[PDB]
């Protein structure tokens, strides 16, 4: 789930 | 500790039909992921967890938000992207039945009891903080969340509306509602996506991946 | 008035692993219907009310009722025909996923808490009572009576378990997974119709007609 | 929905 845990991590 | 006021910030901080719908559903992802970084001991718990919660969220959060944005107008919803849809453009595009729902369920419902703002995102923090969610590391942690949460929705309940003892439950008995819904309006999506005919955006094609 | 002691009373005086399960669930159809009958101020409402409310809540209140018969036990659900299915008998036959979802989310929940039958009742006769039922010929009156299970729930609960403050809103929350459960399970029984080769008597069918 | 009405009939 690449764009959530980008978004997730700042 | 849970302050409703943090909440409400969040809440505040963040302010073919079908493609439209869609569209806007994508865009209010980014946002929604910015709501619940503002929402208090969100940003830590493990990122495996914000990212569970978030997904297994995500279709009720959304709703419940358009929902309470459309309280204001009749037979339609306020999408945020400033675009409204009509009872009968959401009919004439074949989906009619779950559009009434979310009308009758919940727009009129919010309507009625004049839900406010600090309500909403209280009720959105409660769904946020699922601990039925497959996969939590630790469901105790999130159950605690949500129990602080609603402890703090009740307890603003009970000093701005003194005169409406069964207000807080009113507010929790919309849940089920939007849990159905919010079902639904998945399985709408799933077929969208099957069909092929209905461009569905990165974001909201990542929350239809599977785990 | 919704005294939570005829609630009780009603709770009391009503007490392929796939196909035991569909005829205990066509039995207890029967049963349901006399425990509404039970339910203060049901029986009044129009024959036909009476007809959608147990129709749009009939799984829902079947799956609450079991779960919490289960409690005592462990990996398993206790049917009212005396049979158990275990964990891995339902996983055997296909259904492991939805029943794990009772076990998880139903029946260990209203074990942690130690749900009472008093509570069981009230929630069930909140299910009983749902507004949102489509084709109801007064909604405001269901919307009623329910307003009058839940305050009488609480009353109850601030009461018995004054200790725990969020005992109120922790019962009501859990009708959202009771709502999901109920609609999965739906899903099963449709399909099992479909496939045909699970036997579904004839009550039991019925609720599976169209309105 | 016969056996729902004959059942809540009485
Ligand atoms: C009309 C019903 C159907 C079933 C097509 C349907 C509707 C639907 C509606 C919204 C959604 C996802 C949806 O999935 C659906 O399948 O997220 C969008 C919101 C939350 C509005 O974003 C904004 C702009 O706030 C609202
Ligand atoms: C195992 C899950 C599946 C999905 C097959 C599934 C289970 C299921 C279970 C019960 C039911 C209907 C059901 O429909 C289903 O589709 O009503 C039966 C109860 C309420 C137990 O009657 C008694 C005897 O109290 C319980």
């Amino acid at each position: 789930h690449k764009i959530l845990h980008r978004l997730l991590q700042d | 500790d849970m302050p409703v006021e943090r909440i409400l910030e969040a809440e505040l901080a963040v302010e073919d039909p079908v493609t439209n719908i869609c569209q806007a559903a994508d865009k209010q992802l980014f946002t929604l992921v910015e709501w619940a970084k503002r929402i208090p001991h969100f940003s830590e718990l493990p990122l495996d967890d914000q990212v569970i919660l978030l997904r297994a969220g995500w279709n009720e959060l959304l709703i419940a938000s358009f929902s309470h944005r459309s309280i204001a107008v009749k037979d339609g919803i306020l999408l945020a992207t400033g675009l409204h849809v009509h009872r009968n453009s959401a009919h004439s595009a074949g989906v009619g039945a779950i559009f009434d729902r979310v009308l009758t369920e919940l727009v009129s419902k919010m309507r009625d009891m004049q839900m406010d703002k600090t309500e909403l995102g209280c009720l959105r923090a409660i769904v946020l903080f699922n601990p039925d969610s497959k996969g939590l590391s630790n469901p105790a942690e999130v159950e605690a969340l949500r129990e602080k949460v609603y402890a703090s929705l009740e307890a603003y309940c009970k000093h701005k509306y003194p005169e409406q003892p069964g207000r807080f439950a009113k507010l929790l008995l919309r849940l089920p509602a939007l849990r159905s819904i919010g079902l639904k309006c998945l399985e709408h999506l799933f077929f969208f996506k099957l069909i092929g005919d209905t461009p569905i955006d990165t974001f909201l094609m990542e929350m239809l991946e599977a785990p």
